[PDB]
């Protein structure tokens, strides 16, 4: 969304849409565009039905409050100390790009530096600052690799 | 829009490659070839600028012409690499170059893989090599008849032919003056050493190699000595004057009496500079830099005669002449730089021109020749003749080897790979022979600039060579008929002629491998 | 359109990818006719008449001019096969565009890309695995044979071809010659240590080895000496210039009588550095600065050479040859300048050559370790151009050979071998991977089609007489021994290839088989094209 | 830590840092709530039958936006049946069913073509990613509705 150039100012907010999910969750950025298509897609027909939009408004805000409810009721916790449920989670988030396929070598990585970087016994949030990821043309995908140290370009 | 890949690269393929390839090299030999042998005639060109030039030289011809298709490219740039390497030659080779690639059609077009053509021509350039060694005569570098008899026939086909005896003296004595063998056992015959110096006026037979050097110069003050007789001559790289340094140098003064005593410190530099000199009791002082004109008041007083802003390859010659070498400081200037071995030193006047002569030295290793004639065409003309006269007087020095001349190697070697070539099998026994009767186009084309009728004389000579002992027979290129070799005196080095025939054959190797042409790619 | 105002242009569906499909394609066009000991030569020219003559994938995909990405691509991966081995840069383009085309024949039909991939992935895999069957050993060779026979494999296709022999051994020796001794767990051999000058001239046949060094460079002075018997050698890294203050240092005179003190001194200090070199006997000083005219006296008075700008890198390969140490400045732990004897080294002869009109200078016989160059000498300047390219990639095969101790047959076995292996192996799988497992195998095969194509041959009945004898052997197990029949070309039936002499290094199939798969499943993900109007 | 990427071109390079940055942001949001759920469209399509019954309870206009709503959460199901070369309209019909009579971990196997449970093919995401998308696209809906003109300025 951000590599084209949309012109209708109602589709330059979309993008922003998109941002906001990439700084709150990383994941999920064509889920949410996707689903305020098709909330602004149903609209039309109530509109020509002669509902007055504010209606439309409160009737959103009282359905979005019962659905957090029920997700929330489909959910399941978790506990750090099980890597297992971290691997399916990190494979399932990455078998939908080009490097599937070496998923087997990068699922367990990802973790792996999640785990080397906060204190699992007081953990509240993750800085990503503390990960720095280097670029290194030539070799293939199967030659990443996880540096316990400092690495310099110089 | 306009979906495009290559942005308009121009691409060509297929036999039609091969066929313009040929064409163009053809079409670069079908220029030249009527300036071979002793009938050739003179062509004149105008080049950029506004001159002409009237010459016989093939590389003259070919390094004045523009072009596009990159065949003559290569064509001229083997060209201009023969003439590099042995100074001789750069017809003959062109002209042979397109014979060979000519005679390579007929079987490409027969579907025949250009790799079996390739494998056949390099197999067939050792047995020439081979052949070429095998006919060889020695000859005996002491003996001066015989080199002015080499030198001689080399120059039989320029312009200068009617001053053959005068031409082929300037040019041996010019290499025997430069040989020169030093720290270790290096020698060399460096070319830069024998300059060449064009006066217009007078007549040809005036012209002569001066046992010393020729400067453009003149006396700084009039009072000096246009005429010193045993002259000892000190050489200088550094100017007689004051100058800044450069460290950012500043002056401050309060006092009266500073600014004039700093303007007289100044002339007090100068003075002790020329006392350096006199130490050395001197005649002639040579720089390459300027001279003051206290420099100058001092120098006379101490009666010594200065010259200024000579050329550094100038006084290069005039060290390497006199036997004195170059000093930057006279503070270290010692009796061992000072040359001793000149013999006179005169200034004359040529034509409302001065010029200073070194001459009359016991031992130089270096010259000059001095040429005067009708114009600067002429001159020029003549000075690329003395080139070529000089390169093939140095080649024979380094390699002491001759073969015959006027077509009897070509005629030779054609029989040697004919025979040879009948105890092969398979294709390549074909493009093998096609070669060697490609050797036959340099008698044939002198016979046709001579005037005489190439269907019959090539064939007598062919029978002529067929006989055990017949290696040196060939054509009077003077006359249309067939004679010895030995008995006419045409001989050339047998380097020039392995030259001629390497570059000759890989060129046709070189070009035969091309495929396809791409073109406007934007570097 | 109508709707995404985008102000650019967009294209979707099967259309882009035929586009990209035909792209690809068109660059394995241009180079399919470079391929094997039978093709030929390119000759390029640009805008303002330079000419280069050449059959080097990578150099003709380098200075050609192209702006779709789908070719692109193939351009840097042609790069990035130079680069990582040396050899196999025309190869892998044709791979890659035959894989291309045979995953988009299966992609017109309702197969899924993903499958076709992963189909792609295992099909790369196994062959890799298999592939480690076919090696030899070559220290169960005779080593020089091997290395000999490789090199002139690499060198066959080139302007150096039919003199294979004499260059091979050429390229043996030099790269034999550099050979260094590490912590010896493994040796190493570091080639483009070796210089490479070009001269034309006489015939090739007539480029020469030097057992030493050859610089590009000429002695300062012309009255100097131009050849020393035992030569000691002084490196510097610094220019011999009358000394200036810097920027800081500036002088301010209120006595004239202190003037003429100061101007001597910058003239002195150079030299009182000098004779601090000149008084080890040292007799041959290089200089990657520059002399000035007042310092060449001394070393034309003493009798000694000089040589000014001097590249950085030749110093450090002279340097480390001849057992020097290289300066940069002449103070040492205490506050003084000195110059010591054991910083200099030892050459058994210098010399200042002449070839062709110019001039170079030889050193030879250093005694610290081995060094080694190469003169080529040829027609003009395209033909040694083209001879030195030629001889990069045999100096990187052997290297290659020296540093991996095996090798593989070629003409051809290898494809045979691995396209009836992994198509009896696509049998197993039992889905839709099989298709794509059965496509490449099918597409391996285009190697030993482009060779017989090349040489004027029936291409058809020759890949099915490979194809026959490579079933056989797999097969029935006394005949194991017909995995190595490659392809004869200049008579146009099978031969082995092993005993024939045609090596390679396992490494080039392997990383060209990676990178081309690479490159293919790259594009093959595609389904939409968006280009953006020009700003 | 440090992360050193591998590849044979540029793009691919770039895809692989972007894939690995997914990765290490779905971690992250694994920290930051202790909770997973069930992947595959399952949250949708369960949102979709519970608001289609909860629109029942309602009375008014209210109710007509409410099951608009609900129609509104099938796309994502939807699109995932339609890439996979499956049958939208059969798959979307025999997952309401299948969520309607007990079980709601039942989603699309892709590997085996159909409908089945989804935790037996180990595929899971945080509930952070699922809450956020829904909340910023509703609030993103909300503020489209408001608008009522368009004004050209300098
Ligand atoms: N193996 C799988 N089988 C079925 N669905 C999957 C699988 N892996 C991922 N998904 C689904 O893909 C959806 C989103 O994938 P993705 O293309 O990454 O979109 P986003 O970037 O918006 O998360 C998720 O809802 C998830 O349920
Ligand atoms: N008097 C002569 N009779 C016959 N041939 C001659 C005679 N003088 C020179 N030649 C021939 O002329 C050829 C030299 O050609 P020339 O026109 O001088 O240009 P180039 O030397 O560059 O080929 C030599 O091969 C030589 O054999
Ligand atoms: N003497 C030979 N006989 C049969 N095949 C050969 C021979 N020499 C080389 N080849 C084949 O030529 C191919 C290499 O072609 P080449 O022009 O060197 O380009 P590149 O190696 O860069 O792909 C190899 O696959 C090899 O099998
Ligand atoms: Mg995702
Ligand atoms: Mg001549
Ligand atoms: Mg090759």
């Amino acid at each position: 969304l951000k590599q084209m150039q949309v012109l209708h100012p109602a589709a330059r907010m979309l993008v922003e849409l998109s941002k906001a999910q990439d700084i709150e969750a990383g994941d999920g950025t064509t889920s949410v565009v996707i689903i305020a298509g098709s909330l602004l897609d149903s609209c039309t027909k109530l509109l020509q039905k002669g509902i007055h939009p504010t209606i439309i408004s409160e009737s959103f805000q009282k359905a979005l409050e019962k659905g957090i409810e029920i997700l929330t009721d489909m959910s399941r916790p978790v506990e750090l100390s099980d890597r297992e449920t971290l691997l399916n989670s990190a494979t399932t988030s990455l078998n939908s790009k080009v490097v599937s396929q070496y998923s087997s070598l990068l699922s367990p990585m990802s973790v792996n530096a999640v785990m080397k970087v906060i204190d699992p016994a007081t953990a509240t949030s993750v800085d990503l600052r503390d990960i720095k990821i280097v670029k290194k043309l030539g070799g293939t995908i199967d030659d990443c690799e996880l540096v316990e140290g400092l690495v310099l370009t110089q | 829009p306009v979906l495009v890949l290559s942005q308009n690269t121009k691409r060509e393929s297929g036999r039609k490659v091969q066929s313009g390839n040929i064409n163009a090299a053809k079409t670069i030999a079908d220029i030249i070839r009527t300036c071979l042998g002793p009938k050739s005639m003179m062509k004149m060109l105008l080049d950029p600028m506004g001159g002409i030039v009237m010459t016989n030289d093939g590389n003259a011809i070919l390094r004045e012409i523009q072009v596009q298709h990159p065949a003559a490219k290569s064509m001229i740039e083997i060209s201009r690499t023969q003439d590099e390497e042995v100074g001789d030659g750069t017809t003959s080779v062109i002209i042979l170059a397109g014979e060979m690639l000519s005679v390579a059609e007929h079987f490409l077009e027969q579907q025949m893989h250009p790799t079996v053509v390739i494998s056949a021509y390099r197999k067939a350039l050792d047995d020439m090599i081979s052949t070429l060694k095998k006919i060889s005569i020695p000859v005996d570098i002491s003996d001066s008849d015989m080199m002015l008899n080499i030198i001689n026939s080399s120059i039989t086909t320029k312009a200068i032919s009617r001053w053959s005896s005068l031409a082929c003296n300037i040019a041996l004595d010019a290499v025997k003056m430069v040989q020169f063998e030093e720290n270790g056992r290096k020698e060399i015959d460096i070319k830069k050493y024998a300059r060449v110096e064009k006066i217009p006026g007078g007549i040809i037979e005036d012209s002569c190699v001066l046992r010393g050097v020729m400067i453009n110069k003149d006396v700084t003050h009039p009072r000096m000595r246009r005429y010193i007789k045993n002259p000892r001559i000190v050489l200088l790289d550094s100017s007689l004057e004051y100058k800044k340094g450069e460290s950012q140098t500043d002056i401050e003064i309060t006092r009266e009496e500073d600014f004039t005593r700093i303007l007289q410190m100044e002339e007090e530099y100068i003075q002790q500079l020329c006392e350096d000199i006199i130490q050395l009791k001197p005649d002639v002082v040579i720089t390459e830099k300027g001279i003051s004109d206290l420099a100058q008041h001092y120098l006379m007083r101490a009666n010594i005669t200065a010259i200024r802003r000579v050329r550094k390859t100038d006084n290069n010659r005039i060290a390497r002449a006199c036997g004195a070498r170059i000093v930057s400081r006279p503070e270290e200037l010692r009796e061992d730089d000072v040359g001793t071995g000149a013999g006179l030193l005169e200034i004359k006047k040529i034509g409302d021109e001065y010029f200073t002569f070194i001459t009359d030295c016991k031992d130089p290793k270096a010259c000059t020749i001095l040429l005067r004639g009708a114009s600067k065409e002429i001159l020029s003309e003549v000075e690329r003749n003395l080139q070529d006269a000089m390169q093939v007087c140095r080649n024979v020095l380094l390699d002491p080897q001759l073969v015959p001349g006027g077509g009897a190697s070509e005629m030779a070697v054609a029989h040697a790979l004919t025979e040879k070539s009948k105890a092969m099998t398979g294709v390549e026994q074909w493009p093998y022979r096609a070669v060697a009767q490609a050797l036959e186009v340099i008698p044939r084309t002198l016979i046709q600039n001579c005037g005489a009728s190439t269907i019959r004389l090539l064939t007598s000579l062919r029978a002529k060579h067929t006989q055990e002992n017949c290696e040196t027979w060939g054509v009077n290129g003077e006359t249309g008929t067939l004679v010895d070799m030995k008995e006419l005196g045409i001989w050339e080095p047998l380097a020039v002629k392995l030259q001629t025939y390497k570059t000759a054959v890989e060129t046709a190797v070189l070009l035969l491998r091309i495929d396809d042409i791409v073109s406007g790619h934007k570097k | 359109e109508g709707p995404l105002s985008v102000f650019g242009d967009r294209s979707t569906g099967e259309t882009i990818r035929s586009q990209n499909v035909m792209a690809a394609a068109s660059i394995a066009n241009i180079v399919k006719s470079s391929l094997g000991p039978v093709g030929l030569d390119k000759m390029l020219v640009d805008d303002i008449g330079d000419v280069t003559i050449t059959n080097d994938g990578a150099t003709i995909l380098k200075l050609l001019e192209v702006e779709h990405p789908a070719a692109k691509v193939l351009c840097e991966l042609a790069d990035l096969q130079d680069k990582e081995v040396g050899d196999g840069t025309t190869s892998v383009v044709i791979i890659a565009a035959e894989l291309l085309k045979n995953a988009d024949e299966l992609v017109k039909q309702k197969i899924h890309p993903t499958s076709v991939i992963s189909g792609y992935r295992l099909a790369c895999k196994e062959a890799v695995r298999y592939i480690n069957e076919n090696l030899i050993v070559n220290t169960d060779e005779l080593g020089r044979d091997c290395l000999i026979n490789a090199a002139k494999t690499s060198m066959s296709s080139k302007i150096i071809g039919i003199n294979g022999d004499f260059f091979a051994n050429m390229v043996v020796d030099a790269v034999l010659a550099i050979k260094y001794t590490d912590i010896r767990g493994q040796p190493r051999y570091p080639v483009n240590s070796v210089n490479i000058l070009k001269a034309h001239g006489r015939s090739q046949m007539e480029s020469m080895l030097i057992s030493g060094y050859a610089l590009n460079c000429v002695v300062g002075s012309q009255g100097m000496p131009k050849r020393i018997v035992n030569a000691k050698i002084a490196c510097l890294d610094f220019s011999l210039q009358k000394t200036k203050m810097k920027l800081g240092v500036q002088v301010v005179i209120t006595d004239p009588e202190k003037l003429d003190q100061i101007r001597q001194r910058e003239s002195d200090i150079t030299k009182e550095r000098i004779q601090k070199i000149l008084a080890t006997g040292a007799n041959v000083i290089l200089t990657t600065g520059g002399i000035d005219d007042m310092c060449l006296k001394y070393f034309v008075e003493a009798g000694a050479m000089a040589v000014r700008r001097v590249l950085k890198r030749d110093l450090k390969r002279i340097a480390k040859a001849s057992g020097a140490t290289i300066l940069s400045t002449l103070a040492n732990l205490e506050g003084e300048e000195t110059f010591e004897a054991a910083m200099l080294g030892q050459a058994e002869e210098v010399v200042q050559e002449r070839i062709c009109d110019d001039e170079l200078i030889l050193i030879k016989n250093t005694k610290a370790r081995t060094s080694a160059s190469i003169i080529l000498r040829g027609a003009n300047d395209f033909m040694c151009d083209e001879m030195e390219r030629s001889l990069h990639d045999a100096l990187c095969v052997v290297k290659r050979v020296l540093e991996s101790k095996s090798v593989v047959p070629g003409g051809g076995a290898v494809e045979a071998a691995l396209s009836i292996y992994l198509e009896n192996y696509a049998t197993s799988m039992g889905s839709r991977e099989q298709l794509a497992i059965a496509e490449f195998a099918r597409s391996l095969l285009v190697i030993p089609n482009t060779l017989a194509v090349n040489a004027a041959q029936d291409s058809t009945d020759l890949v099915a007489k490979l194809r026959a004898f490579h079933n056989e052997a797999q097969v029935n197990p006394e005949r194991k021994n017909l995995k190595w029949i490659g392809l004869d070309l200049s008579n146009g039936k099978p031969r082995d290839n092993k005993q024939a002499g045609v090596f390679e290094p396992t490494i080039v199939k392997v990383k060209s088989l990676k990178f081309a798969t690479e490159a293919a499943i790259t594009i093959l993900r595609i389904d939409d094209l968006i280009k953006l109007h020009p700003e | 830590v440090t992360i050193v990427v591998r590849g044979s071109n540029k793009l691919v390079i770039e895809e692989a840092e972007r894939s690995i940055h997914d990765a290490l942001c779905v971690i992250r949001c694994l920290v930051k709530k202790r909770a997973l759920i069930a992947g595959g469209g399952a949250p949708e399509i369960e949102l979709a039958l519970r608001l289609t019954e909860y629109s029942r309870t309602l009375s008014g206009m209210e109710s007509y936006c409410v099951r608009a709503f609900a129609d509104a959460m099938e796309v994502i199901p939807s699109t995932l049946a339609e890439n996979a070369g499956l049958n939208p309209i059969s798959t979307v019909t025999e997952l309401r069913n299948r969520h309607a009579q007990g079980e709601k971990t039942a989603g699309i196997n892709v590997r085996k073509g159909g409908i089945s449970n989804i935790l037996e093919e180990l595929v899971v995401q945080p509930l952070l990613v699922s809450v956020s998308a829904l909340t910023l696209a509703t609030e993103t809906v909300r503020s489209i509705l408001k608008i009522d003109d368009v004004v050209n300025t300098r």
